[PDB]
């Protein structure tokens, strides 16, 4: 009965933004945010996705989940973009870009509310963002001396750490700021802490090398080198054997003798190839590249240990450990090609044989490894999802002065409030509004470390309010009574991480309420 | 299946949230109209908002309940309609962020905003002032307040005078509280056609049905009615009435008593001489003839309810067996039987040159429903003055003051119990708002003026309609029943103190 | 109109914390009866078809399929116990599910999962260094070197089909934990082979190394099929006319030099071939095959061959009679060839077996295994590699713990006195993890049958009260000092599992939302 009009594309769906549209995406932004809201802080919880494909996964991180879920809103994948600059482009902070953009979102409908713009709230949401990275530039209280000194180090990772993998935060941030010293030189790049990790015990029991570990074994009778200082080492982009043509290239022979001395004819001129070599002193080279037969017979008998390492991503962070370099074809392994190492034996770890790469003082290596050790694969990964976090928060406090940093636990955030709010009520016209509600905004990244903590959060935060107003440290007892000190325990959000974020969320949330209309299609 | 913790809880909100939504574009004096279609065939071309949601099926449990809160409010006052929807969605709506977002028990919001509607409604009672239900004039200006917003403002004054006309007709104060019946007493009657003016509120009754036989009287002066139950036939035995004749001539003899008893009946009847008789059943042929000769006009068939409204207008009290009819059940006090053929439609009137029969008249047979509807508003209206002639601050204002007083109380309260008390404040406050909206101008300008000019220059302050500034009542007035301002917000934090119970939702029988 | 994630379920809450716990110990309960000396074993017919019949925990939670997440790492920390360790593998789960179950009434009674979470990790903590604190360090205080690898390979191998007939094993489970080089304790070296039919006792401890019969040519039958101390050749390719794989392309156009090219051929091979005779060798092994003409040659001239040898046979073949692979049959030196003390090609269990017994020089045996069906033979080589691997980790460690529920129940009290002095919820978590641990005694009297309350109440008291070594006597039901009566296993098992267990346990604690994606 009922008519319908104006259509005439193809069968798609059509939300105008003056049918409430905004709202119904706050909506879906509402749901996917409860889920970050949770993950947050130490006392954050984890979740279980399982993969489209059937993988189980496991993560406190933000940026993470979301990657594994198959989100399809619109004004969602926005945020979810968001998440992305975060792991990326700072590889921490990823969870408070979430909490954020959504909560800027969520405060941002009261507005709607009354009949404030939509223009209207954007602009005073930049305004009042724009002021808020000038605060955070002062409202910094230390800055690591850039001392770079492992312990300085570990001041820093600690923090990153818990909130990711709370209980073992120091056994960990330690176990990594022990892997990014033996890299840095004395007057940064994070590939150079490659991560291992097997299982067997518990996580007590995790390492840190000067090198490398690889899973294959040695190839030649070669099993593992000798514990005296220096091993000269040879890598390869050419496979140890004849080399072939590329066009075609078959042995013919016109008569017998062609045959009957080919036959030991090239036995010989590898022998030939191989000997050479391991004249000039070497004993160990990987072969990044096929391995001959014949080759590595003769080989066997020079005692020259193999490697077979045909990661070529691999194969680079290893010269990285020894000193070698990589050579293209073979037979002028230059003094000055070779490298360096003090041991590669073949340890058996959890039960199987795997050979090492690493060195005790003599020869330093610009490529680590963290071996962890751990019961449930699962969890062993989202350690390493830790390590990167911290790793890409150390690649950060670089160059330009990422030393700087302010008060965690959400102390920082208790205080922005306050002075966000300052150039609320003292910016003119209605502005002043959209510039209030950007400030309370802030008050997701302590409230919910409350929430997650147990802690009646009607409580806890006018209690870190009154003790924000010489003493902005107070911020939230993760463990008890009222508030707790950041000063008491080392604690703290470098300024560079914080900073960012709250630039990619504010973007976020900006971009989703420009939209005033979507478009979809059938799929 | 199921779906317990805030994921029930919003639901509801949202649910709740999304009903209001639908006829806020229908409260104000610009106020659109709804064209809902209904599954029987038919349309509803209407803006009064129950009269909408009534014509719209909903799912979440929530939106049901939502729902009926337009009819229970329907039923007290003909009136305030759509305006408890939006106030019972908003109330819920304010208090979603600290039913969560505050953590704050179901329980603490629920004891908090009971608390404050009592508040609320002395505010209410505060700013009402008391009206002359007699002043002909108070009474117009009071049924034309609430005729605006709709179709049938075009002749706003024409429709109050038939508003009071009926409703003042109908009413019998009595007292040893002052009783309208409305709606048994005041049958309306639309015809197609005419012009809307070309509508009167007959004092009397009007029914189509015609005359029982031709050679009758078309009309009599003052005539002597008599309704009655019984048929007007030969009856029959309760029991198991089998006759046996085998005694020839005896076929005749029966056959001819049926006659005879036609003839006892009318006798009976014409004994008290009547000249009008109304009976609800039929009129045997014969009883027609010994009727038409006794001097009467006879109507057959005619609905209970269309009878005892009669009764009402002519005195004459039905009485069912004729053996015992007194000469009590009259006919006094009825003026003509005028019997005007209406465009190929015969009609019978009975007004005398207890109970009115208003008379619509318009351009379609569609038109007139709406005319009906905005009447039924009008004549409520002003039946709830008569029962508590208080009114209240219109345009909105009333919804006002009760915002700040209790605003300024929540803020003076301290303890977790403020915030849900705050909210109910922040809440009112959406219909003088949706009301600027509905008009055009600017929603966080306007109120801030009219919340502040409140806040101390008097109550009487609410928004003007087409206009879009803040006007104070008083001024160009538009008060309405004290009794709308008390449902709308009584029932209103109900729904939501209901609807804050749940925290779980199941299904299956 | 619009959605979030296309129909794919996602449970949350409190209650979903509460499944998962369920879940895991479902998967726990499971293997409840597979514990203890007289515990109860299952039989898997997987959806695969073939069946199979087992003890080692590891093993059933690997056939169970199991895809529930949560419930799915008692599955993973059941196969790191059988790596880092080798055994306890039943057990690592029952203790890992057991605290799940005792987190149940603090998370339902409305408590932080957090604090749950802490309180059982400092219980690990006091546990494990508990452990660690009796770890009985000896060498020969009053054990010996071999009485120490035998005591506990045996207590091992003790609750396996392998039982009854426990001697005969032990003595060989430890004799193949010393073949190979005590300085680098390699698995890999003691090539298990098992063989249809016999007793399941009437298996073999070859000293050197045995190996299948790939010998797939004809002339064999001829080359005597034993020699004493015969040479040995552990070549690495080839010994065919044409050559097994690799050519090249022979043009002449001369009707001469075709049947110049051909004499080539042979002579070709042939020199090559008799470049092994030259070795003076009378056992001829290659992972490559021995063409026909070949074994027809040694044949001739009483020398034994085989060709295509298992890869990871030749490996043990050399650290047997010590030879040295050799690829090409130019540079053939002698140290590289190999000798042992006995060979002979048997008939065991109609199937013919090359095998070079006695080797003094050895560092790899091997052993076949007997069996009245590929379920039991399959079994042993699993109810023994949970020996051997025991043995192995007890000489690296001679550190030793009484089980038998006496070092679980030891462990308890410790943890139950220090909560004493904590008072609160920390105190009932890390008191609950102590009384968690009583599953172990508890569940291994009722699957013998002992009176499970009783036995394990009697033994709280006399525990607690003295007695570091009480558990279970086997023997005449009642508590013990099982130290005494020699049931130890290293401690290295005990540490690993309280670790790796309730790692899991607060895996599952930690989880709040489990998002499953449908696809
Ligand atoms: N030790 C702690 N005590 C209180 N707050 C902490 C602690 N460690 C980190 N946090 C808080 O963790 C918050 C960030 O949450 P996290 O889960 O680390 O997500 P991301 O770091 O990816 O944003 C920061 O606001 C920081 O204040
Ligand atoms: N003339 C008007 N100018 C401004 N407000 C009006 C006017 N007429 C009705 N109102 C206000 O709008 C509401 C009545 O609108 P209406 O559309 O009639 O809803 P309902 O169905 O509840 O009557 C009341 O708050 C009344 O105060
Ligand atoms: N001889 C025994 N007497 C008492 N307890 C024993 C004995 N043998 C092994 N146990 C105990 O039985 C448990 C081992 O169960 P088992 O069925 O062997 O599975 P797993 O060893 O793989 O856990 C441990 O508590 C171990 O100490
Ligand atoms: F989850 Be975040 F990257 F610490
Ligand atoms: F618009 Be309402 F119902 F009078
Ligand atoms: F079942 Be266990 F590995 F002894
Ligand atoms: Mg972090
Ligand atoms: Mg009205
Ligand atoms: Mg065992």
């Amino acid at each position: 009965q009922n008519p319908n009009a104006g259509l005439f594309k193809q069968g798609y769906n059509s939300y105008s933004n003056a049918d409430g549209q905004i709202i119904k995406s706050i909506a879906a932004i509402r749901e996917l945010h409860q889920m970050c809201l949770t993950s947050m802080g130490p006392c954050g919880r984890n979740k279980i996705i399982v993969n489209h494909l059937g993988k189980i996964i496991i993560t406190n991180d933000a940026a993470t989940m979301l990657r594994e879920l198959d989100i399809v809103h619109p004004a969602v994948k926005v945020l979810v973009m968001a998440t992305e600059q975060q792991k990326i482009d700072m590889g921490d902070g990823t969870n408070l870009v979430m909490i954020l953009a959504g909560e800027l979102l969520n405060v941002s409908e009261k507005l709607i509310s009354m009949g404030l713009s939509a223009v209207e709230i954007i602009q005073g949401y930049n305004m009042a963002r724009k002021f808020t990275l000038k605060e955070l530039d002062e409202m910094v209280v230390g800055e690591i001396t850039d001392k770079n000194d492992k312990n300085e180090l570990l001041k820093m990772i600690k923090p990153v750490i818990s909130s990711k993998k709370y209980g073992s935060e120091d056994i960990l941030s330690e176990l990594v700021s022990e892997a990014v010293s033996h890299v840095l030189p004395v007057a940064f790049n994070v590939d150079s802490i490659r991560v291992v990790k097997i299982m067997g015990g518990s996580l007590s029991n995790s390492t840190v090398i000067k090198g490398m570990v690889f899973n294959r074994e040695p190839e030649g009778h070669v099993k593992s080198l000798s514990e005296d200082k220096k091993h000269k080492v040879a890598v390869f982009t050419c496979p140890l054997d004849i080399a072939n043509t590329e066009t075609k290239g078959t042995v013919l022979l016109h008569n017998a003798q062609e045959m009957l001395d080919f036959s030991k004819g090239e036995e010989k001129q590898i022998d030939a190839m191989m000997k050479e070599i391991a004249d000039m002193g070497v004993e160990c080279i990987v072969a990044g590249a096929g391995v001959g037969e014949l080759a590595l017979h003769y080989l066997n008998r020079y005692g020259i240990l193999v490697l077979k390492v045909p990661s070529k991503f691999e194969l680079r962070r290893l010269c990285r450990v020894c000193g070698a370099t990589p050579l293209p074809r073979l037979g002028a392994p230059t003094p000055e090609e070779l490298g360096l190492v003090e041991t590669v034996k073949t340890m058996e770890i959890g039960g199987d044989r795997v050979t090492v790469f690493k060195q005790e003082q003599g020869e330093i290596s610009r490529t680590s490894t963290i071996i962890l050790r751990g019961a449930t694969q699962n969890n062993l990964d989202d350690i390493e999802r830790a390590i990167d976090d911290g790793v890409a928060a150390v690649k950060g406090l670089m160059k330009p002065s990422g030393g700087k940093l302010l008060p965690g636990a959400g102390a920082t955030e208790i205080e922005l409030i306050s002075r966000i709010t300052k150039y609320g009520e003292r910016t003119p016209g209605l502005l002043q509004l959209a510039i209030k509600q950007f400030a309370v905004a802030f008050e997701v990244v302590p409230r919910t470390l409350a929430e997650t903590a147990g802690l009646d959060v009607n409580e806890v935060l006018p209690n870190l309010y009154a003790a924000h107003n010489d003493h902005l440290y107070k911020g939230v007892d993760i463990d008890d009574e009222g508030v707790k000190d950041i000063r008491e325990e080392n604690i703290y959000d470098m300024l560079a991480t914080k900073k960012f974020a709250i630039n990619v969320a504010t973007e976020a949330a900006t971009t989703v309420l420009s939209i005033d209309q979507i478009i979809m299609a059938k799929k | 299946e199921r779906t317990t913790g805030r994921q029930a809880q919003i639901s509801n909100i949202t649910a709740a949230k999304a009903v209001a939504d639908v006829i806020r574009t229908c409260l104000g004096p610009k106020a659109m109209l709804k064209m809902l279609l209904d599954p029987m065939g038919g349309l509803v071309l209407t803006n009064d908002g129950h009269a909408i949601l009534r014509e719209i099926d909903v799912a979440h449990p929530a939106a049901k309940s939502m729902l009926e809160l337009s009819r229970t409010q329907d039923e007290e006052v003909g009136d305030g309609t759509t305006t408890v929807i939006i106030l019972a969605g908003e109330i819920l709506a304010q208090c979603a962020p600290y039913l969560i977002e505050k953590n704050i028990h179901p329980v603490i919001i629920i004891q908090a905003l009971k608390k404050a509607l009592t508040d609320a409604l002395e505010v209410i009672k505060q700013v009402s002032k008391p009206v002359d239900v007699e002043n002909d004039a108070a009474m117009k200006k009071l049924i034309q307040a609430s005729i605006g917003t709709k179709y049938v403002i075009h002749w706003s004054e024409k429709m109050c005078e038939l508003a009071l006309d009926a409703v003042k007709t109908v009413r019998k104060d009595l007292g040893q509280n002052f009783e309208i019946d409305i709606k048994r007493y005041v049958r309306v009657e639309k015809i197609p056609g005419g012009d809307v003016l070309d509508s009167r509120v007959l004092k009397g009754v009007l029914l189509n049905k015609d005359v029982v036989h031709p050679k009758m009287s078309r009309h009599i002066e003052n005539p002597r009615v008599v309704l009655l139950d019984c048929p007007l036939e030969y009856k029959k035995g309760e029991s198991q009435t089998n006759i046996e004749i085998e005694k020839e001539e005896d076929w005749n003899r029966i056959l001819q008593i049926e006659e005879e008893q036609v003839q006892l009946m009318c006798e009976q009847i014409l004994a008290v001489r009547p000249t009008l008789v109304i009976t609800e059943k039929g009129v045997s042929d014969l009883a027609q003839h010994y009727l038409l000769k006794g001097g009467c006009s006879v109507l057959r068939r005619v609905k209970k309810s269309d009878n005892n409204r009669i009764a009402r207008v002519t005195g004459a009290t039905i009485v069912n067996r004729v053996e015992d009819l007194k000469e009590s059940d009259v006919g006094t006090n009825c003026g003509l039987f005028k019997v005007e053929m209406i465009g190929d439609e015969y009609f019978s009137f009975l007004d005398n040159c207890k109970a009115c029969t208003i008379m619509l008249r318009g351009g379609s047979k569609d038109i007139l429903n709406e005319i009906d509807r905005n009447l039924q508003d009008a004549m409520a209206v002003a039946r709830n003055v008569m029962l508590s002639p208080s009114l209240s601050p219109g345009g909105g204002a009333t919804e006002m003051a009760v915002s700040v007083k209790l605003a300024e109380k929540a803020k003076q309260l301290e303890g977790i119990q403020q915030w849900p008390y705050q909210a109910v404040a922040d809440a009112m406050e959406c219909i003088p708002r949706t009301l600027i909206q509905n008009a055009g101008g600017d929603p966080i300008r306007l109120l801030s003026q009219l919340r502040a000019k409140h806040a101390q220059g008097n109550f009487t302050t609410g928004i003007d309609g087409d206009k879009g500034k803040i006007v104070d009542m008083v001024s160009y007035g538009i008060w309405e029943p004290e009794v709308i301002k008390q449902q709308s917000v009584k029932t209103a934090i109900e729904s939501a103190c209901l609807l804050l119970r749940v925290d779980d939702i199941v299904s299956g029988v | 109109i619009v959605v979030l994630k296309e129909g794919t379920d996602a449970s949350q809450g409190k209650g979903q914390i509460i499944s998962n716990i369920n879940a895991c110990v479902a998967v726990q309960e499971a293997l409840k009866p597979t514990l203890g000396p007289l515990g109860s074993d299952i039989l898997i017919v997987t959806s695969n078809q073939k069946t199979t019949i087992s003890n080692d925990g590891a093993t059933i939670l690997k056939l169970l399929d199991v895809v529930h997440p949560a419930a799915k790492t008692l599955v993973d920390i059941s196969r790191a116990q059988d790596a880092e360790v080798g055994d306890g593998t039943t057990s690592v789960t029952i203790l890992a599910g057991e605290l799940m179950k005792e987190a149940k009434p603090f998370l339902e009674e409305g408590i932080s999962s957090h604090l749950i979470m802490k309180g059982y990790r400092k219980a690990v903590s006091l546990a494990v260094e508990k452990i660690n604190e009796l770890a009985v360090d000896i060498t020969s205080e009053k054990s010996s070197g071999r009485e120490l690898l035998e005591r506990c390979a045996r207590t091992a191998m003790s609750s396996k089909l392998i039982h009854n007939n426990a001697d005969f094993f032990v003595k060989m489970c430890v004799d193949a934990v010393l073949s190979l080089d005590r300085n680098d304790l390699d698995d890999k070296l003691i090539g298990i082979k098992k063989i249809p039919g016999g007793a399941m006792e009437e298996s073999l401890f070859i000293n050197g190394v045995a190996f299948k019969k790939t010998f797939s040519y004809a002339g064999f039958e001829q080359q005597p099929k034993k020699f004493n101390n015969p040479k040995i050749l552990s070549l690495n390719v080839e010994l065919e006319l044409k050559a097994e794989k690799d050519n090249a392309e022979v043009r002449v156009e001369h009707v001469e030099d075709y049947q110049a090219i051909v004499d080539a051929e042979w002579q070709l091979i042939f020199e090559k071939l008799r470049q092994v005779e030259e070795t003076g060798a009378n056992i001829v092994l290659s992972k490559l095959p021995i063409g026909d003409l070949a074994t027809q040659f040694f044949a001739d001239r009483n020398i034994f061959c085989a060709g295509r040898v298992s890869a990871d046979d030749m490996n043990r073949v050399i650290q047997a009679v010590g030879g040295s692979i050799q690829s090409t049959t130019s540079d053939i030196k002698p140290e590289h060839l190999g000798t042992c003390a006995l060979f002979e090609e048997m008939q065991i269990g109609s199937e013919r077996y090359n095998l070079f017994q006695g080797c003094p020089q050895a560092k790899t045996c091997t052993l076949l295994l007997r069996g009245g069906a590929e379920q039991v033979i399959a079994e042993v080589e699993r109810s023994l590699h949970d020996a051997i691997m025991i043995v192995k980790r007890a000489l690296q460690n001679k550190l030793i713990v009484a089980g038998g529920g006496a070092t679980e129940m030891e462990v308890s009290k410790c943890l139950r006195d220090y909560s004493k002095t904590i008072a609160g919820k920390q105190q009932m978590i890390i008191n609950a993890f102590a009384k968690a641990l009583e599953v172990i005694p508890r569940q291994l009297c009722e699957n013998a049958g002992f009176d499970a309350i009783e036995i394990l109440n009697k033994l709280r008291l006399a525990h607690s009260k003295g007695e570091k070594w009480y558990g279970v006597v086997f023997e005449t039901e009642n508590i013990g000092d099982n130290f005494a009566k020699f049931v130890w296993e290293p401690a290295l098992v005990k540490i690993n599992a309280l670790n790796s267990a309730t790692e899991a346990t607060n895996l599952i604690l930690s989880v709040d939302e489990t998002i499953t994606n449908k696809g």
